[PDB]
C-alpha cells in the first residue's frame, strides 16, 4: 500500500504539471523532493 | 484449548497432559511381566539395532538393585533418569533402614517422583512407564506398572508399550495357576506372550530371568531360541 | 452520543419501567443499578419485566428486592445455584 | 539507482507494445484476482505482440516460497505460482519480454531467477566517481549553471549517494536559487543544498550507530 | 430433428416465430474453460529431451500406453492408470515433458494451469473443474496437464480466517472429479509441481496420482544430453568439449543448461560473432551457475 | 534399461493367450450395450405429467369461447388519481401510465393504492383486485400440526415453563398480566448446544399453539436480487399483523442474523436490519411473538440479541441425571424393552450427552438387539449402545479411580 | 405418491473368467434384450377416439407455451400469474386444467399470446438436481470390497435394511437411522461402500459432492439444497450421497466476508434440511470425509448423522483380501505370494493395493509376460507407494 | 500448534521442541567416525573456509575431553563449547573422586543426563549439539559413541553427523568390514565418504580434519592429523579412485 503510493506520486502527474495546478496535502524518505 | 497446561483441569475433569504423556508410552517396545511362584521375568522385544551399531547401551531391562529389576517403555531419556534415581533410592533406603529395598517401596517412589514431575508447569512428565518386579518381599515374588502419570498398581502379569492390549488380551485369556506352576513354563508363557505382538526370529526377544534370592539372569540367544523351539513343538504336537 | 446508562441512569430506568407495576417499597433501586454494570436501557427493562414474571411465578401479588435481582440473573440468561465450595 | 528511468527509457525508444504495471498492484482482496490480473496482462501482452512487460517493485510478490498456512499467505504464493506459469509454462509466450525490477534480488524464488525464465540479472549499484560525474552533467545539461559551479567539486565527495540523490541535490540547488530571487545557480546553494540532501540520517536514536 | 438427440442441457436453436427447435448446434461452455483445450500443439518435441528417458517411457505408459492400446489392460486383468505426477527441482524439465506429451500425442490436450481454477465468487472453482473434465469427457481421450498444482492441491488448512477454504472447495471437486462416484473413462491428468510435500495426501493417493515420477537434476550424462540438445543449431568450434562443460556444471538443472547455451552465444553476439568457443562456455558456466552465499560470517558460525 | 512396445509385440500379446471366447464375449459385451442404448433411444419419453384434468371433466368447446372473448390483464396498482378523472398505473416494472377506467368499472369502486387490471393495449382499468398475497409468505405458515408435543420434551421444565411463559400464556390468559401490569416478553431465543431440543421445543409449540404459526424458512430470507430479502420480512410481518395473536418461528437466525461488519453480505445484513427495525423500533410490532432458535448465539448481531426483540433467552444445557433419565424414559416408550431396565444407570453413563445422543442411544440398542434375533432390547443392548455412542465417539481411565 | 426412481442395471455376470459359461449368460441377456427390441419395435408398426381430444387440447394451447409461477387464484376460472420476466397478469384458467394441484408458486403453462393458465409443470426440477440422480447404477457390488465388514452391516442396517425388512424396526419400536458418515484416511472404501450401495439399493439414489452445492448467486445455495431434499422426498424412498462434506461441512465460525457466510449459510440450510421443523421423511443421506474433525458439530450430531462409520486403513486380513479381490482378474503366477506384500509396516489402503496390482501389472507389460510373479509385485511396490515420524526416541 | 516449549506433549506424545533441535543438527557440518580394531578415528568438514579466516587452534570440530577421550562436535556453536566444557569439568571431577579415567560411557551418561535435563525442565531449550565420542577404557577397550540433543545415546561401530549423513550412514553400513578394519583402513574409509559426502571436489586437505585415537605403550596418545598426511590420504584416495575407473 505504501510502494503504491510512492508509485502514485512519482508517475506521470509531475511529468505535465497542466497549467500549475498545486497539491496542498493537509494531515499529520518521504521527504525528498 | 485445556491440553496446553499440566496443572489446568478441563471442563470434564481431566489433566490432558498427562494423558498426552501417557500416548508416549504406547510409542514403545513392548515390555512384557509376568511372575511365578518361585519366578519372575521380563520379557522385552527388541528394535533389531542397525547393522553398525552396538546394542551394549541400548539395554532396556536394567536392575535397580540387587534384586530388583525394571523394564520401560516410552523415551529411553527419561527412563534412564527414572532408573538412576531409583538406583540412588533403594541405595539411600538401605543405609537409613538395613532391610534391603522392597519393590512396594522402589515402585512408590517412582510413581512419587513421577507425580512430582506432573505437579507443576516449568516439570515436563516422565514418559515412560516402568515394570517393576522382585522377590525384595522376602519370600514373595511381587510385580508393579508405573503409569506415566504417577499411578502404580499390582498385576499377575502385565504388558506396556506398543501393542500391550493384545498382550494383556493373551494373558488374562491364559494365565492361570496351572501355567504359571514352574518356571520353565512361565518363561514359556513370557515367550508366547511376545511372538504375536512381535513377529520375527532371534535376537528380537530379551528376557530377564530372577529366582529367588538370586541375581538378575538376562538369558542369552540359545536360551530363548531352545524356549521357542520348545513352544514349536508344544504347538506342533496340539496340531 | 448516546451512552450506556450509568447507576443513576439504570436506577431511573428501572423505576420507570416498574411504574405500571406492583412493586414493594423496599426495593433499592441504586443497589439494582450497581448489580447490572454494563447493560443498556433495554436491558433494563427487561430486568423490570423479568421481575414481574418472577413474582407472578410464585403467585405474588407484589414484586420484591430480589425478585428484581433473579430477573436481573434471567437477563442475563445466568443461571444461579448453591455452590458447594462458596459458603 | 535507476531502475525505472531504464525501463521508462526502455519504454520510450521501443517499436514494441509496452506494459507497466507494479508488484503492489497484483496483491488485491477478492482472492483470484492477482493471479487473474497477472494472466490478464500476460494475455494482453500476447494479443499485441512484440510487446514488453515491465513489473516494477516485484520483490513484494517474490519471496522465497515457504510452507504458507493461511489462505492470504498462500494468495501470494498462487500469485507468484502464476507469474512463473505465465512466463515459463506450457503456452511459450514468444515475443514478449519481461522486465522486473527490485531492491534485494537474494529473497527472491529461485524459481523466479531460473534461466529459463529471468535470464538476465543485472545489477545497479551505486554510481561511483565517474557515473556520478556523468549523472551530475547530465542533470545539470538543461539547468542555466554558472560558471564559477565546479561539479568536480561535488563529485569528487566520498558521499555515496543515488541517482535519485544526485536529481534531488540538483532540484534543492535549483529552489534554493530560485528562492533568493535569481536566476542563475551558484556554488552556495548548490553546497547548502549538497549538505541538505546528504544528511538522511535524521534521529536514528545515537545508539544503534 | 430427432427427439432422442435432444438430450438434457443442449444448446437448441428455436425459430423466430413459433421457436421452434430446428437445430441441435454445439453444446454450451465456459469460456474460460473453452481456451483450456490446446488448439496449436507446442513444438516441443520428444528429442528436445534429454538425460529423461526413463521418465518418458513411465509417462507413455499411463498417458499412451492405455489410450492407444486399451485391450492389453483388459486382458491383464489391471485397471488403467489415470494420473501422473511430475515432481523435482525447478527447470527439471516437467513442463518440458508435458509440452512434448502435447505435441506427440493423438488425445485432446487441455492445459489448465496456475490459477485459472481460483476464481472469486464461491463455487466458480469448483464449476470450472466440473466443466473442465464435462469438456474432457466430451472430447474423449483426452489428457488434462495441472501444471504447478500447488496453487490449488495444497494440504487441505483447517478453516477459519486463515484458511483456504474456498480453493479447497475446488480441489475436493477436482478429487471427486479424479475418484468419485461416477468413473472417468478414457481421462489422464498430468500434474507437475516443485513441492510433493506441500500437496494433500488425499490428492496424491493411488487411484488419483498413480505414479509419481520425479525428476531428479540432470547427471553428467544427462547434462550433455541436454548441452548437446540445446547447442544443435549453436555454431560450435573445432575445440568444443561440451563434456567439460558438463563436468564444470555439479547439480544443475535443464534450465541452466540451456542458460549456459544462451550466454554462450550471447557472448558471441558480443563479440559479434556467429560461433562460439570453449571460452564463451566456461565463462557461461560462471555467470549462469553463480549462486548467493550467506555472505555473513557470522551467520554461518553458529552452527559448528 | 526397459524398452518400448512394438506393433508386433502389440499383435502377439492380444493374440498369443485366451482367443477362443474373448473376442466372442467382448463383441457380445460391446453390442448388449450398443442393444440397451437402441432401447432407451426408442422408448426414450417418460412422458411429463402435466396438468390435463379427466376428459370428462372439460370436455368444453367453449373454453376456445373465453380464449377468444376474455381478454387477459396486466396487474397495476393506481398510485394517484387525478380529479373526467385520470389514474396513473404502475405495471410493477414494466412502466407508469395516466389511464382511465373503461365503462365497465365505477369510479367509486377504484382506490388509491389498489392493485387493478388494465388491458394490454390502452392500459385502461378493468376490474379491481384483491391485494396481494405473496405465495411464498403464505406458505410460510404452518397450518398442519406437528405431531409432538410437551410431553415429548424431557429434563427441559423449566425451560419450557418460560418458554411458554411467553409465547402460550400471554395469548391464552391476557388478564394474569393485565391485572398487575406485566408487559410479557415478544421474543425467545432458544440457544444450546446442538441436539439440546430447541427445536423440539418449537415444534410443541407450534402443536399446542391454537394462533398462526409462522416457521420463516431461512433461504426464502435471503434471495439472489438486493432488497428482495427486506421486502419478504416486511411482507411477513405484514401478514402476521393482519392475524390475531402470531407466533414467529426463526430457526437457525444466525444464518441470517450475524454480526454487521464492514462487500460482505451486505444484502443479508439488509435484511436482518429489516427485521431488527421490525421486531422493535417506530411503528410498535404488536400481537407477534418472535421466536428464535440457534446453537451459536455468539455470533448474531448484538442489536438482535438486544432483550427489545429478544427479550427473554433460554438457555438449553445438557440435561442432568434426572433430565437424561427422563429423556431415556420418553425415547424408550415405544421400544420394546425389559422390565428390569435401570434407566438411572444408564443415564449417569452419559455424564455430557444431549438428548439426541440419548434417542442415538435407544436406537442403537434397538438395533443391536434386531441384530440378534431378537425381539426385547436386555440392558446389556443399551449398555453396549451406550458404549458405541458415547465411548466410542483404558490406560486414561486408569489415572482415575 | 411418485415412487422411487431406482437406477436400470442388468443381471450380473458370475463366471468373470472368459469360458463357454458367460458366454451363455452374455448370449442369453443379448437375447432377451434382442426380443424386448423386435416386440417394441413391431409394437409401434404393427398397430393401425381420445385422438380429437388430444388434438382439440393442442389446438387450443398452441405452441410455444410460456412457463409461468402462478401467484394466486382468485375465481374458479381467474387467475395472476407472473411471467419469467416478473411482470404479473391477470389471465383465465382453462377448463382442461385440475384446479386440485393449481396452486400457489407452482410453475404453470401458459398460452404464448393470451396467457390463460393451459397447464402446470408438475416436475419443473432445477436442472442442477436432476443430474444428482443417479441412473445407471455403477458396477461396484459388496462383492467388491475387501474386509470392511462391520461398515458393510452398518451402512446395511442403515439405508438397505429400512427398505427390506422394515417389520424388525417396526417391531421394536425404533426408528431406523437415517444418517451416516463414511470417515477414514483417503482410499479406505468411502466412495466405494456408497457406490456398493447405490448399486444394491433399490431406492433413488442422489449423490452430490458438496461443492456442486455452492451456487454463485446469493440465495442459490440453499436454494439448490433445499430442491435437492425435495426432490429427494418427492420419490420417498431415497438415498442422498453427499461426498466429500467437509467442503460445506466445515465449523461454523465468525467471518467477516460474505462467501464463507454464504456457505456457512448454505451448510445450515442442509442441516436444517437434515433434521429441523418438519420430519425429513424416507431420506437418508450417507456423508463421506477424509477429516471428521473440521466438522461442524451441529451437522455430525445424532438426530442428523447416526451412525459415524469408522474406515481405518486396512488390517492384514483387510489387506489380503484386497489383494485377493484385486489380483481376482489378473493371470497370477505360481511363486507370487502376496504374504510379503501384505505385512507391510501400518500404511497400506485399498486404493495402494489396487494400483500395486496394476503397476504390477505394467511391469509383466514390460518384460513381454501376461503373468504377473513376484518380482514384478515387489517392484511395483516400491515404486508405487509415496511416503509422507519420530526419531529413535522411544525404546 | 504443541510447539510453543519443550515441556509441552503432544496429543501423540511426542516432543515437537526435541524432535526440532535434531532436525536442526543436519544444518551442522560433516563429522564422522570408525571404529577399528587398533583404533578409532573422527573426521570432520570445515564449512567456514574462507582465505582471510586464521586456523589457530586446529581444533575447531574434535576437542580432547581427557587424556584417553575425545570428542567430534555438530550443532550450535556456543551450545557446543558449552557441552565440551562441562565434559572438560565432569571428567576432570571424576578424575579427581575416583584417581582413574572415565569409563567413557559414564561420561557420555553425564552429558545424555544433563542435555534430558534441559529437555525436561521448563524455560530452557534443548541443547541443539550432538556430539560423537572417542576412548579407550580398561572395561571395554575403543568405543564409539553418538549422542543426540535429547540425551539419547548408543554404541556405534561407524556414524555421521551434519550434512548429508543418512547417506554417509548407509555407505558406511554398505561398505565397512565388522572386526576386520585396520586404522590405515578406516583413514582410508572415512577419506572415501567424506569424499563425496560433500558437494566439494577433489576433497581439500584444508576442509577436512581427522583425529585418531591409538594405544601405544599404555598412553592413549590422540592424535590430530597434520596438512601433510591429511594430503597423502587424500591422493591415495585419488589414486585408488583412478585405478578403479581403470576397469571401464
Ligand atoms: N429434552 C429432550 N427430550 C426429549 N427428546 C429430546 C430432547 N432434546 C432433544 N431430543 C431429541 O433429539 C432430537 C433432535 O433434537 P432437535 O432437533 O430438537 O435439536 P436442536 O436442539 O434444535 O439442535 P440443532 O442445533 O441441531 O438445531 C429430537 O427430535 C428429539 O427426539
Ligand atoms: N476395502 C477395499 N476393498 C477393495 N478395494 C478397495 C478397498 N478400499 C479401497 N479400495 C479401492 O480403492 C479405490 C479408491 O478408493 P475409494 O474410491 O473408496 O476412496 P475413498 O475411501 O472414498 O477416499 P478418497 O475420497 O479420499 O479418495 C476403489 O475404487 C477401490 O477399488
Ligand atoms: N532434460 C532436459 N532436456 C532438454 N532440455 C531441458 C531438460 N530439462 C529442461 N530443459 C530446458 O530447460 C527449460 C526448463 O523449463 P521447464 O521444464 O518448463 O521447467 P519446470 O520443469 O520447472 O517446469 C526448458 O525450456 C527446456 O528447454
Ligand atoms: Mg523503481
Ligand atoms: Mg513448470
Ligand atoms: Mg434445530
Ligand atoms: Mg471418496
Amino acid at each position: 500500500i505504501q510502494r503504491t503510493l510512492m508509485e502514485l506520486l512519482n508517475q506521470m502527474d509531475g511529468f505535465d504539471t497542466l497549467h500549475r495546478v498545486k497539491m496542498i496535502m493537509a494531515t499529520n524518505a518521504l521527504l525528498r523532493p | 484449548s485445556y491440553d496446553r497446561a499440566i496443572t489446568v483441569f478441563s471442563p470434564d475433569g481431566h489433566l490432558f497432559q498427562v494423558e498426552y504423556a501417557q500416548e508416549a508410552v504406547k510409542k514403545g517396545s513392548t515390555a512384557v511381566g509376568v511372575r511365578g511362584r518361585d519366578i519372575v521375568v521380563l520379557g522385552v522385544e527388541k528394535k533389531s539395532v542397525a547393522k553398525l551399531q552396538d546394542e551394549r547401551t541400548v539395554r532396556k531391562i536394567c536392575a535397580l538393585d540387587d534384586n530388583v529389576c525394571m523394564a520401560f517403555a516410552g523415551l529411553t531419556a527419561d527412563a534412564r533418569i527414572v532408573i538412576n534415581r531409583a538406583r540412588v533410592e533403594c541405595q539411600s533406603h538401605r543405609l537409613t533402614v538395613e532391610d534391603p529395598v522392597t519393590v512396594e517401596y522402589i515402585t512408590r517412589y517412582i510413581a512419587s517422583l513421577k507425580q512430582r514431575y506432573t505437579q507443576s508447569n516449568g516439570r515436563r512428565p516422565f514418559g515412560i512407564s516402568a515394570l517393576i518386579v522382585g522377590f525384595d518381599f522376602d519370600g514373595t515374588p511381587r510385580l508393579y506398572q508405573t503409569d506415566p502419570s504417577g499411578t502404580y498398581h499390582a498385576w499377575k502379569a502385565n504388558a506396556i508399550g506398543r501393542g500391550a492390549k493384545s498382550v494383556r488380551e493373551f494373558l488374562e485369556k491364559n494365565y492361570t495357576d496351572e501355567a504359571i506352576e514352574t518356571d520353565d513354563l512361565t518363561i514359556k508363557l513370557v515367550i508366547k506372550a511376545l511372538l504375536e505382538v512381535v513377529q520375527s526370529g532371534g535376537k528380537n526377544i530379551e528376557l530377564a530371568v530372577m529366582r529367588r534370592d538370586q541375581s538378575l539372569k538376562i538369558l542369552n540367544p540359545e536360551e530363548i531360541e531352545k524356549y521357542v523351539v520348545e513352544i514349536e513343538k508344544e504347538k506342533e504336537e496340539n496340531e | 452520543e448516546f451512552p450506556m446508562p450509568n447507576e443513576e441512569a439504570r436506577a431511573r430506568i428501572m423505576q420507570i419501567h416498574s411504574r405500571k407495576m406492583n412493586v414493594s417499597p423496599d426495593v433499592n433501586y441504586e443497589e439494582l443499578a450497581r448489580c447490572t454494570d454494563d447493560f443498556n436501557g433495554a436491558q433494563c427493562k427487561a430486568v423490570c419485566v423479568e421481575a414481574g414474571m418472577i413474582a407472578l411465578r410464585r403467585g405474588a401479588t407484589e414484586l420484591t428486592h430480589e425478585d428484581y435481582m433473579e430477573g436481573i440473573l434471567e437477563v442475563q440468561a445466568k443461571k444461579k445455584a448453591n455452590l458447594q465450595y462458596y459458603a | 539507482c535507476g531502475k525505472t528511468m531504464l525501463a521508462k527509457a526502455v519504454a520510450h525508444h521501443t517499436t514494441a507494445a509496452f506494459i507497466r504495471v507494479v508488484g503492489s498492484e497484483f496483491v488485491q482482496k477478492y482472492l483470484g484476482e492477482g493471479p487473474r490480473m497477472v494472466r490478464d496482462v500476460f494475455r494482453l501482452a500476447k494479443e499485441n505482440a512484440p510487446a514488453i512487460i515491465f513489473i516494477d517493485e516485484i520483490d513484494a510478490i517474490a519471496t522465497k516460497r515457504f510452507d504458507a498456512q493461511t489462505g492470504a499467505d498462500r494468495e501470494v504464493q498462487r500469485i507468484l505460482l502464476e507469474l512463473l506459469n505465465q512466463m515459463d509454462g506450457f503456452d511459450q509466450n514468444v515475443n514478449v519480454k519481461v522486465i522486473m525490477a527490485t531492491n534485494r534480488a537474494d529473497t527472491l524464488d529461485p524459481a523466479l531467477l531460473r534461466p529459463g525464465r529471468l535470464d538476465r540479472k543485472i545489477e545497479f549499484p551505486l554510481p561511483d566517481r565517474r557515473q556520478k560525474r556523468l549523472i551530475f552533467s547530465t542533470i545539470t545539461s538543461k539547468m542555466n549553471l554558472s560558471e564559477e559551479v565546479d561539479l568536480e567539486d561535488y563529485v569528487a565527495r566520498p558521499d555515496k549517494i543515488s541517482g535519485a540523490d544526485i536529481n534531488s541535490i540538483c532540484q534543492e540547488s535549483g529552489m534554493l536559487a530560485v528562492r533568493e530571487n535569481r536566476y542563475i545557480v551558484l556554488a552556495k546553494d548548490f553546497e547548502k543544498a549538497y549538505k541538505t540532501v546528504i544528511k538522511k540520517d535524521e534521529q536514528e536514536h545515537e545508539f544503534y550507530k | 430433428i430427432d427427439i432422442n438427440d435432444v438430450t438434457p442441457n443442449c444448446r437448441v436453436a428455436l425459430r423466430n416465430d413459433s421457436y421452434t427447435l430446428h437445430k441441435i448446434l454445439p453444446n454450451k461452455v465456459d469460456p474460460l474453460v473453452s481456451l483450456m483445450m490446446v488448439e496449436k500443439v507446442p513444438d516441443s518435441t520428444y528429442e528436445m529431451i534429454g538425460g529423461l528417458d526413463k521418465q518418458i517411457k513411465e509417462i507413455k505408459e499411463v498417458i499412451e500406453l492405455p489410450v492407444k492400446h486399451p485391450e492389453l489392460f483388459e486382458a491383464l486383468g489391471i485397471a488403467q492408470p489415470k494420473g501422473v505426477l511430475l515432481y523435482g527441482p525447478p527447470g527439471t524439465g516437467k513442463t518440458l515433458l508435458a509440452r512434448a506429451v502435447a505435441h506427440h500425442t493423438d488425445c485432446t490436450f487441455i492445459r489448465v494451469s496456475g490459477s485459472e481454477l481460483v476464481q472469486k465468487f464461491i463455487g466458480e472453482g469448483a464449476r470450472m473443474v466440473r466443466e473442465l473434465f464435462v469438456m474432457a469427457r466430451e472430447h474423449a481421450p483426452s489428457i488434462i496437464f495441472m501444471d504447478e498444482i500447488d496453487s490449488i492441491g495444497s494440504s487441505r488448512l483447517e478453516g477459519g480466517s486463515g484458511g483456504d477454504s474456498e480453493v479447497q472447495r475446488t480441489m475436493l471437486e477436482l478429487l471427486n472429479q479424479l475418484d468419485g462416484f461416477e468413473a472417468t473413462k478414457n481421462i489422464k491428468v498430468i500434474m507437475a509441481t516443485n513441492r510433493i510435500d506441500i500437496l494433500d495426501s488425499a490428492l496424491l493417493r493411488p487411484g488419483r496420482i498413480d505414479r509419481k515420477i520425479e525428476f531428479p537434476p540432470p547427471n553428467e550424462e544427462a547434462r550433455l544430453d541436454i548441452l548437446k540438445i540445446h547447442s544443435r543449431k549453436m555454431n560450435l568450434t573445432r575445440g568444443i568439449n561440451l563434456r567439460k562443460i558438463a563436468e564444470l556444471m555439479p547439480g544443475a538443472s535443464g534450465a541452466e543448461v540451456k542458460g549456459v547455451c544462451t550466454e554462450a552465444g550471447m557472448y558471441a553476439l558480443r563479440e559479434r560473432r556467429v560461433h562460439v568457443t570453449q571460452e564463451d562456455f566456461e565463462m557461461a558456466v560462471a555467470k549462469v551457475m553463480q549462486k548467493d552465499s550467506e555472505k555473513n560470517m557470522s551467520i554461518k558460525k553458529l552452527w559448528k | 534399461p526397459i524398452r518400448a512396445l512394438d506393433e508386433g509385440d502389440i499383435a502377439l500379446l492380444k493374440t498369443y493367450g485366451q482367443s477362443t471366447y474373448s473376442r466372442q464375449i467382448k463383441q457380445v459385451e460391446d453390442d448388449i450395450q450398443q442393444l440397451l442404448k437402441k432401447i432407451n433411444e426408442l422408448t426414450g419419453i417418460k412422458e411429463s405429467d402435466t396438468g390435463l384434468a379427466p376428459p370428462a371433466l372439460w370436455d368444453l368447446a367453449a373454453d376456445k369461447q373465453t380464449l377468444q372473448s376474455e381478454q387477459p390483464l396486466q396487474v397495476a396498482r393506481c398510485t394517484k388519481i387525478i380529479n373526467d378523472p385520470k389514474y396513473i398505473i404502475n405495471v410493477k416494472q414494466f412502466a407508469k401510465f395516466v389511464v382511465d377506467l373503461s365503462d365497465q368499472v365505477a369510479p367509486t369502486d377504484i382506490e388509491e393504492g389498489m392493485r387493478v387490471g388494465v388491458d394490454r393495449n390502452k392500459y385502461q382499468i378493468h376490474i379491481p383486485l384483491p391485494p396481494k398475497i405473496d405465495p411464498t409468505v403464505t406458505m410460510m405458515q404452518v397450518e398442519e400440526k406437528p405431531d409432538v408435543t410437551y410431553s415429548d420434551v424431557g429434563g427441559c421444565k423449566e425451560q419450557i415453563e418460560k418458554l411458554r411463559e411467553v409465547v402460550e400464556t400471554p395469548l391464552l390468559h391476557p388478564e394474569r398480566f393485565v391485572n398487575l401490569g406485566i408487559e410479557p416478553p415478544k421474543g425467545v431465543l432458544l440457544f444450546g448446544p446442538p441436539g439440546t431440543g430447541k427445536t423440539l421445543c418449537a415444534r410443541a409449540v407450534a402443536n399446542r399453539t391454537d394462533a398462526c404459526f409462522i416457521r420463516v424458512i431461512g433461504s426464502e430470507l435471503v434471495q439472489k436480487y438486493v432488497g428482495e430479502g427486506a421486502r419478504m420480512v416486511r411482507e411477513l410481518f405484514e401478514m402476521a399483523r393482519t392475524k390475531k395473536a402470531c407466533l414467529i418461528f426463526f430457526d437457525e437466525i444466525d444464518a441470517i442474523g450475524g454480526a454487521r461488519f464492514d462487500g460482505g453480505d451486505n444484502e443479508v445484513q439488509r435484511t436482518m436490519l429489516e427485521l431488527i427495525n421490525q421486531l422493535d423500533g417506530f411503528d410498535p410490532r404488536g400481537n407477534i411473538k418472535v421466536l428464535m432458535a440457534t446453537n451459536r448465539p455468539d455470533t448474531l448481531d448484538p442489536a438482535l440479541m438486544r432483550p427489545g426483540r429478544l427479550d427473554r433467552k433460554i438457555e438449553f444445557s445438557l440435561p442432568d441425571l434426572e433430565g437424561r433419565t427422563h429423556i431415556f424414559k420418553i425415547h424408550a416408550r415405544s421400544m420394546s424393552v425389559e422390565r428390569d431396565i435401570r434407566f438411572e444407570l444408564l443415564a449417569r453413563l452419559c455424564p455430557n450427552s444431549t438428548g439426541a445422543e440419548i434417542r442415538s442411544v435407544c436406537t442403537e440398542a434397538g438395533m443391536f438387539a434386531i441384530r440378534a434375533r431378537r425381539k426385547i432390547a436386555t440392558e446389556k443392548d443399551f449398555l453396549e449402545a451406550v458404549n458405541k455412542v458415547i465411548k466410542s465417539y483404558t490406560p486414561r481411565y486408569m489415572t482415575y479411580n | 405418491t411418485k415412487g422411487p426412481d431406482a437406477a436400470s442395471k442388468l443381471p450380473l455376470v458370475t463366471p468373470h473368467t472368459q469360458c463357454r459359461l458367460k458366454l451363455l449368460k452374455l448370449e442369453r441377456i443379448k437375447d432377451y434384450l434382442l426380443m424386448e427390441e423386435e416386440f417394441i419395435r413391431n409394437q409401434e408398426q404393427m398397430k393401425p377416439k381420445q385422438e380429437e381430444e388430444r388434438s382439440k387440447v393442442d389446438d387450443l394451447r398452441g405452441t410455444p407455451m410460456s412457463v409461468g409461477t402462478l401467484e394466486e387464484i382468485i375465481d374458479d376460472n381467474h387467475a395472476i400469474v407472473s411471467t419469467s420476466v416478473g411482470s404479473e397478469h391477470y389471465v383465465s384458467i382453462l377448463s382442461f386444467v385440475d384446479k386440485d394441484l393449481l396452486e400457489p408458486g407452482c410453475s404453470v403453462l401458459l398460452n404464448h399470446k393470451v396467457h390463460a393458465v393451459i397447464g402446470v409443470l408438475m416436475d419443473d426440477t432445477d436442472p442442477l438436481v436432476t443430474v444428482m440422480k443417479v441412473e445407471k447404477a455403477p458396477q461396484e457390488t459388496y462383492a467388491d470390497i475387501g474386509g470392511l465388514d462391520n461398515q458393510i452391516q452398518e451402512i446395511k442396517e442403515s439405508v438397505e435394511l429400512p427398505l427390506t425388512h422394515p417389520e424388525y424396526y417396526e417391531e421394536m419400536g425404533i426408528k431406523p437411522p437415517k444418517g451416516v458418515i463414511l470417515y477414514g484416511p483417503p482410499g479406505t472404501g468411502k466412495t466405494l461402500l456408497a457406490k456398493a450401495v447405490a448399486n444394491q439399493t433399490s431406492a433413488t439414489f442422489l449423490r452430490v459432492v458438496g461443492s456442486e452445492l455452492i451456487q454463485k448467486y446469493l440465495g442459490d445455495g440453499p436454494k439448490l439444497v433445499r430442491e435437492l431434499f425435495r426432490v429427494a422426498e418427492e420419490h420417498a424412498p431415497s438415498i442422498v450421497f453427499i461426498d466429500e462434506i467437509d467442503a460445506i461441512g466445515t465449523k461454523r465460525y465468525d467471518s467477516n466476508s460474505g462467501g464463507e457466510r454464504e456457505i456457512q449459510r448454505t451448510m445450515l440450510e442442509l442441516l436444517n434440511q437434515l433434521d429441523g421443523f418438519d420430519s425429513r421423511g424416507d431420506v437418508k443421506v450417507i456423508m463421506a470425509t477424509n477429516r471428521i474433525e473440521t466438522l461442524d458439530p451441529a451437522l455430525i450430531r445424532p438426530g442428523r448423522i447416526d451412525r459415524k462409520i469408522e474406515f481405518p486403513l486396512p488390517d492384514e486380513k483387510t489387506k489380503k483380501r484386497i489383494f485377493q479381490i484385486h489380483t481376482s482378474r489378473m493371470t497370477l503366477a505360481d511363486d507370487v505370494t502376496l504374504d510379503d506384500l501384505i505385512m507391510a509396516k501400518d500404511d497400506l489402503s485399498g486404493a495402494d493395493i489396487k494400483a500395486i496390482c496394476t503397476e504390477a501389472g505394467l511391469m509383466a507389460l514390460r518384460e513381454r509376460r501376461m503373468k504377473v510373479t513376484n518380482e514384478d509385485f515387489k517392484k511395483s511396490k516400491e515404486n508405487v507407494l509415496y511416503k509422507k515420524t519420530p526419531e529413535g526416541l522411544y525404546l | 500448534r504443541y510447539d510453543s516449549r519443550t515441556t509441552i506433549f503432544s496429543p501423540e506424545g511426542r516432543l515437537y521442541q526435541v524432535e526440532y533441535a535434531m532436525e536442526a543438527i543436519g544444518h551442522a557440518g560433516t563429522c564422522l567416525g570408525i571404529l577399528a580394531n587398533d583404533g578409532v578415528l573422527l573426521a570432520a568438514e570445515r564449512r567456514n573456509i574462507h582465505k582471510l579466516l586464521d586456523e589457530v587452534f586446529f581444533s575447531e570440530k574434535i576437542y580432547k575431553l581427557n587424556e584417553d577421550m575425545a570428542c567430534s562436535v555438530a550443532g550450535i556453536t556456543s551450545d557446543a563449547n558449552v557441552l565440551t566444557n562441562e565434559l572438560r569439568l565432569i571428567a576432570q571431577r571424576y578424575l579427581l573422586q575416583y584417581q582413574e579415567p572415565i569409563p567413557c560411557e559414564q561420561l557420555v551418561t553425564a552429558l545424555c543426563d544433563i542435555k534430558q535435563a534441559y529437555t525436561q525442565f521448563g524455560g530452557k531449550r534443548p541443547f541443539g549439539v550432538s556430539l560423537l565420542y572417542i576412548g579407550w577404557d580398561k572395561h571395554y577397550g575403543f568405543q564409539l559413541y553418538q549422542s543426540d540433543p535429547s540425551g539419547n545415546y548408543g554404541g556405534w561401530k561407524a556414524t555421521c553427523i551434519g550434512n548429508n549423513s543418512a547417506a554417509a550412514v548407509s555407505m558406511l553400513k554398505q561398505d565397512y568390514k565388522e572386526g576386520e578394519m585396520t586404522l590405515k583402513s578406516a583413514l582410508a574409509l572415512a577419506i572415501k565418504v567424506l569424499n563425496k559426502t560433500m558437494d566439494v571436489s577433489k576433497l581439500s586437505a584444508e576442509k577436512v580434519e581427522i583425529a585418531t585415537l591409538t594405544r601405544e605403550n599404555g598412553k592413549t596418545v590422540i592424535r590430530v592429523l597434520k596438512q601433510k598426511e591429511v594430503e597423502q590420504l587424500i591422493k591415495k584416495h585419488e589414486e585408488e579412485e583412478a585405478k578403479a575407473e581403470r576397469e571401464k
